[PDB]
């Protein structure tokens, strides 16, 4: 008795190896690959592939991966890892919502920058038809011209307006995207810990073998 | 002494963690950063002669009102004279998706137009085709503009959207064949059966195969309706029963009988029968039995209501689809792959934007592997360079792989990764050929995607080919060896050659070989040893890895293969896939292969099938064996199942774009379930691209499905301002601002006039606002009431009434229900009556959807809060039992109890089985008459045992009150036969499941692809199997149900013969 499905894969997740144990179908399993199980022996073969490889085979096996005392220390190192993973949880939501946002500013730039066009065009408009008026009959006069100019004034002042609103935009798509790589930054040094958190988590009931 | 005046310094009590309860928002509404426009708006219009007259006009007026407005006040402003009729203009504007969208439906509303600046630009009439320029409707169903498209410069994008019209062209001529029939049935599919077979329990509710049925008549003025209740054989079909009424209608004492036979013949045909209160329409030759309306109303206890339709008010309704084709109307000379005389080596260059803390972080490489699935070599890394600061690589790696091995589905798949410090950074895929079959070469950009929330795994072969759209990510380019020429996977022909050549060369080598296994030794001649542990091999399930010898013992005896068909998903996870030489001979097998069963040619569209001529195959059966109905109930997985098919143009997609446009049920369902996904970026393309060829040949359908969209963006803007200004505000208040604004024209038009998308058969008319209100959830979900505006609504029922939800991300009910509805159908045709109640549901959204609201039904804690006397010190465990007798008073009670224990049986395996969330009296329902069912489901295959969790949960444990009812009114329950019964049904709905239990692990397995996170890879997948215990023989198993039923229970389950 004393390296000897579901389970199993979970402890090949993430060289390694182990044996496994319906009956009449073969008797044991070295599984990542499967090869179904003189075996002389169960642990006879196994250390003849330790050193070796499993080619000459079929066209190695490297890696052989307080009874009160330990009992509280499972909801220990599971309080923080379950705290981990919230933060874990947050940031992912952060991260991604702020990168929708991002798009949205993107989107409205790109919007802003049509909308600012067609004014642009309007203004340009208006110089080709209005100063037909201005050099056609004259002596209209400013009873005319003034209420001309009246309208123009506006039609620049307003995209000022436009163009500050789109700068405005677009400052804040850098903090937004500064903020963005931030959030990744920290994803990243709270992950390795999380699986390091995880991994004794494991190894700490496995000994083991619920409040907690 | 509580905490031992431990100070917690950093507490700040003020901010909040969304503790102190509604999920991902927000998307814009009426205006740019605006949800809801004031009622009263200025508008900026924008003329000809350059003149900016600012109007002032109110949030719901139409742009005829806003122009004869407009050239009336703009008289007063300088320039008149250089302005024509009005007439001759056109209003344009930008919108939020960022396009000038010129508005030629000038009877649309201000707020209704998505503007994003408050102005209006006006125009002549330019690109005269006024026409073609209504690719809004198709981008406003869509949700993003058409000319987004054709500004795409990949050939394969711009190639899909002119060859996909071959489909779409081959399907409008089906719908026109012999029309106007053939345009009905598009329109309104037969809603029927699969079989035409009755299980025995409905046929007994006949005596000896008889149903009374009403058909019913309209003549004057078009108000008054007369019955005819005929009794008629079951299995008799429409024409005959159109023929039945119109006799009874025009018997007389003035005809004769042979003068009654004649004028039935000139009537007969003039006719066809509609179910009443809902367009249903039973328009081909099948057992009346076999439309579901029918086989419902045999089961719950009613008398069917027809109407008899003349074909030319029904013909008068359905327009013309008049198709029209789109202004949108390899290379020569190549070098062949097996010519090409190298190992695979690829060269990795230069991460720019990687975000990681120097301090935390020690070094990150680059790993990488080739992939079809599974892998076909060794997995390598470059070395860990330029740790951090800057990553800069210029390696070459070598790939242990000859060029010619490379199967036609070949990946790269690679990850940058940090430092058993071991850590996934980024991630991103390539397709080594391309949709041209061509051997990629060169440098490619390839902007990468964040590792998912379960996502432990390093490199991740099952995410999505492509690179991400996103610019601002981790962009690594890297550089293809290329061989002076553009490669080339080579013919059939070829691999036919190769392949006649390779098993020629087989039949003489000698004797034995060492590891002979992969070839036989044995002869033609196969032993009988061998014969059954093939198709023993052939019943096990997908999950049930395969070890290298059965592979290639299967991969030997192949040839004896195609004697067991279904054995083929097997047999392909045996082929080494880097071995060109086994490839081209399972190409040849497969290629005439015994087509099988669409529930076993399923798996062959998962994630482990990319191979082409494999899912051709699958396709192929699904053409032949699967049928309208079974494919409507399977649509959600076909339609995940696009996501792991390598280029845009294929079969799959061919097929289903097909069965759409020829079948407008499917169609429906099809354009919500993409529509449904835009949102996520992964297949935002993909997906437009299919819908814009959908909505282009759909026809009138297309304006139907406007009206859906043009409603659900209505409500989503509405539960918007009431998750977000709203709240902190009573409910009170809440509901004023939502009468108020329903009130509103704009709204009044959007919710009135269209069909229910959870089934397009029900019309909702006007709504009624005294019955619409904001339920009392956190997710503000909406109660919404309408008319049924059918002729006989009377009949089937007056008011319609749905939930919309803008909180919660519904796919994983839309799921658990689809699984339940396939558990009911399974059973009960089997002849084992268990009634569930798969409600309604259809996610349209991120995290926004529609719950059918079943009437009459109650969560037992109401049931339990009604029955409690007051002095509230501890309720009952008869209340619900009580409850239940005073609505089932006499003879009906026994069925009651009979129901509500079928129910209760189905509902108990159903859940145990799926591992569904824990049970309790909120989540809990009985009706009246006395059917229970489970409602918001949670997360399915166990979930929160990814927290500490061999669990192998009972979420449906049966409390004192349930028993109480199983067993009539008996004290201490456990004993009675009622119960003995009960549990006997339990026994025999596990393992009726169990039997099919591939296809529940092959509907699963489809749904790999949705972003789910209870379903991110196979060993979630793994729960089922454990539950359903597959290695176990099935008397084993049973004794496991038996087994966990006990022990959650405490004491019931240890006597019966297995
Ligand atoms: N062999 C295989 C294929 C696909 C997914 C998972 C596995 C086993 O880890």
């Amino acid at each position: 008795q004393d390296w000897y499905r579901e389970e199993v894969n979970e402890k090949l997740r993430d060289g390694t190896f182990l044996v496994r144990d319906t009956k009449m179908h073969g008797d044991y399993t070295l599984t990542n690959k499967l090869i179904k199980i003189k075996y002389s022996s169960v642990v006879e073969l196994i250390n003849h592939y330790r050193n070796e490889s499993l080619a000459q085979y079929n066209p190695k096996l490297l890696y052989p991966v307080n009874i009160e005392a330990v009992g509280k220390k499972l909801h220990e190192y599971n309080t923080q890892f379950q705290e981990k993973s919230r933060e874990y949880d947050r940031l992912y939501e952060e991260y991604t919502r702020t990168s929708q946002e991002i798009q949205m500013k993107r989107t409205a730039i790109e919007a802003f920058n049509e909308t600012i066009k067609i004014f642009e065009e309007q203004c340009q408009t208006q110089e080709r038809y209005s100063k037909e008026y201005i050099e056609k009959f004259k002596r209209g006069n400013e009873k005319e011209i003034q209420r001309i100019m009246h309208n123009y004034d506006k039609l620049k002042s307003r995209i000022s307006e436009i163009i500050d609103s789109r700068r405005r935009l677009e400052e804040d798509l850098k903090k937004q995207a500064a903020e963005y790589r931030e959030i990744d930054k920290r994803m990243n040094s709270i992950k390795p810990d999380l699986i390091q958190l995880r991994k004794t988590r494991d190894q700490y009931l496995m000994w083991l073998t619920n409040e907690w | 002494s509580y905490y031992h005046h431990h100070h917690h310094h950093d507490y700040d009590i003020p901010t909040y963690f969304q503790g102190a309860s509604m999920p991902p928002r927000p998307s814009s509404g009426e205006l740019w950063g605006i949800h809801l426009m004031p009622p009263r708006i200025l508008v900026e219009c924008l003329l000809p002669n350059g003149m900016i007259v600012t109007l002032e006009c109110l949030r719901e007026a139409t742009l005829i009102t806003i122009k004869h407005e407009l050239f009336k006040e703009a008289r007063k402003y300088p320039l008149h004279q250089l302005l024509q009729d009005e007439s001759s203009y056109i209003f344009v504007s930008v919108t939020q998706e960022a396009e000038r969208e010129e508005f030629f439906d000038e009877t649309r509303r201000l707020c209704d137009l998505r503007l994003f600046q408050p102005f209006l630009k006006v125009i002549e009439p330019v690109g005269n085709r006024e026409e073609k320029i209504l690719n809004r409707e198709i981008g406003f169903a869509i949700g993003m503009p058409v000319c987004e498209f054709d500004m795409v410069k990949d050939p394969e994008v711009q190639d899909f959207r002119r060859n996909i019209l071959n489909v779409c062209k081959e399907a409008v001529d089906l719908r026109d064949l012999n029309s106007p029939h053939s345009r009905a049935m598009y329109v309104y599919p037969p809603n029927v059966e699969s079989s035409p077979e009755l299980p025995k329990h409905i046929y007994n509710k006949l005596d000896k195969g008889q149903i009374i049925v009403v058909i019913w008549v309209i003549v004057s003025p078009n108000n008054d309706k007369q019955k005819y209740t005929l009794k008629i054989n079951h299995d008799c079909v429409p024409e005959q029963v159109i023929a039945e009424a119109i006799r009874k209608k025009t018997r007389s004492m003035l005809l004769s009988s042979e003068q009654l036979k004649l004028c039935v013949l000139e009537y007969q045909g003039k006719y066809i029968l509609k179910v009443c209160g809902c367009d249903e329409y039973f328009l081909e030759k099948y057992p009346l039995s076999q439309y579901k309306y029918i086989r419902s109303c045999i089961m719950l206890g009613r008398m069917p209501n027809l109407m008899l339709m003349a074909k030319e008010s029904l013909y008068s309704q359905l327009p013309m689809d008049c198709f029209t084709m789109p202004s949108y109307s390899g290379e020569t000379s190549t070098k062949s792959l097996w010519v090409i005389n190298s190992a695979l080596r690829i060269k990795i260059l230069c991460a720019t934007y990687v975000n990681v803390n120097i301090r935390d972080i020690d070094k990150i490489y680059v790993r990488t592997g080739i992939y079809h699935g599974g892998e076909p070599l060794c997995d390598n890394v470059n070395t860990q360079r330029v740790p951090c600061s800057n990553p800069r690589w210029n390696e070459w790696l070598n790939y242990d792989i000859y060029i010619p091995d490379l199967p036609r589905a070949a990946r790269l798949c690679l990850s940058i990764c940090s430092v058993e410090e071991h850590c996934p950074l980024a991630w991103g895929n390539i397709n080594l050929f391309d949709y041209t079959d061509t051997l990629v070469s060169g440098k490619m950009a390839l902007n990468l995607w964040p590792v998912p929330h379960g996502l432990e795994d390093l490199l991740n072969p099952i995410g999505v080919t492509g690179s991400n759209p996103n610019k601002e990510t981790p962009c690594l380019e890297l550089e293809f060896d290329w061989f002076s020429s553009v490669v080339k996977f080579p013919d059939m022909s070829v691999i036919e050659e190769h392949a006649n050549w390779s098993v020629s060369r087989e039949a003489g080598f000698s004797y034995s070989h060492a590891g002979l296994s992969n070839r036989l030794a044995r002869d033609n001649e196969l032993r009988e040893n061998d014969k059954e542990q093939l198709k023993a091999i052939s019943t096990r399930d997908p999950l049930s890895e395969i070890t290298e010898q059965e592979k290639d013992f299967l991969w030997s005896h192949r040839h004896y293969c195609v004697t067991i068909p279904e054995i083929l998903p097997k047999l392909l996870l045996s082929v080494k896939w880097n071995s060109r030489d086994e490839v081209a001979q399972m190409y040849c097998l497969v290629k005439d292969w015994p087509p099988i069963k669409p529930e076993q040619a399923m798996e062959l569209l998962d994630c482990n099938y990319p191979d082409p001529m494999v899912r051709g195959f699958a396709v192929r059966c699904l053409e032949k064996y699967l049928t309208d109905d079974k494919l409507s109930q399977y649509l959600i997985q076909l339609v995940q199942v696009l996501k792991y098919e390598q280029y845009l143009d294929n079969l799959l997609v061919r097929f289903l774009l097909k069965k759409a446009l020829t079948n407008q049920r499917i169609g429906h369902f099809f354009f919500w379930h993409l529509k449904s996904e835009m949102h996520n970026k992964t297949v935002s393309q993909r997906f437009g691209l299919l819908l814009e060829s959908y909505c282009r040949a759909c026809g009138m359908y297309l304006k139907h499905l406007n009206r859906q969209v043009e409603a659900m963006e209505k409500l989503i803007n509405l539960t918007d301002i009431l998750k977000q200004e709203k709240k902190d505000e009573t409910q009170k208040v809440q509901m004023k601002f939502l009468v108020e604004q329903m009130r509103r024209p704009d709204f009044m038009d959007a919710l009135q006039g269209f069909l229910s998308p959870l089934n397009p058969a029900h019309q909702l008319g006007n709504l009624r606002l005294e019955e619409c209100r904001i339920m009392s959830s956190a997710k503000r979900p909406l109660w919404l009431n309408w008319e049924n505006p059918d002729i006989m609504s009377e009949l089937l029922f007056q008011n319609n009434e749905i939930i919309f939800k803008n909180g919660d991300d519904l796919r994983q009910d839309m799921l658990t229900l689809q699984i339940i509805r396939i558990m009911e159908n399974i059973w009960q045709n089997q002849g084992l009556d268990l009634r569930m109640l798969p409600y309604g549901c259809l996610s349209i959204g991120d995290c926004v959807g529609l719950i059918e609201v079943v009437r009459n039904s109650h969560t037992i804690m109401q049931i339990q809060c009604k029955g409690g006397l007051k002095g509230a010190l501890q309720f009952n465990s008869h209340t619900l039992h009580q409850w239940l007798k005073d609505k089932n008073k006499g003879e009906i009670y026994d069925a009651a109890i009979d129901l509500f224990t079928r129910s209760c049986a189905g509902y108990c395996v159903a859940t145990f089985i799926l591992g569904i969330g824990d049970r309790h009296n909120s989540n809990i329902m009985v009706k009246d008459d006395g059917q229970l069912f489970h409602i918001d489901f949670g997360h399915f295959l166990d979930h929160k045992k990814k927290k500490f969790g061999k669990r192998e949960r009972v979420p449906f444990v049966l409390t004192q009150d349930f028993l109480i009812v199983i067993s009539k009114g008996a004290q201490e329950c456990t004993k009675t036969r009622e119960f003995e019964r009960f549990q006997e049904m339990c026994y025999k709905a596990y393992l009726a499941i169990r039997q099919h239990a591939n296809l529940f692990i092959n509907l699963f397995s489809m749904m790999l692809g949705s972003g789910m996170p209870e379903l991110q890879s196979f060993d979630d997948i793994a729960y089922i199997r454990k539950t359903l215990a597959l290695d176990k023989t099935e008397q084993e198993a049973l004794e496991y149900f038996m087994k966990q039923m006990n022990d959650a229970h405490h004491g019931g389950w240890t006597t019966k013969m297995d």
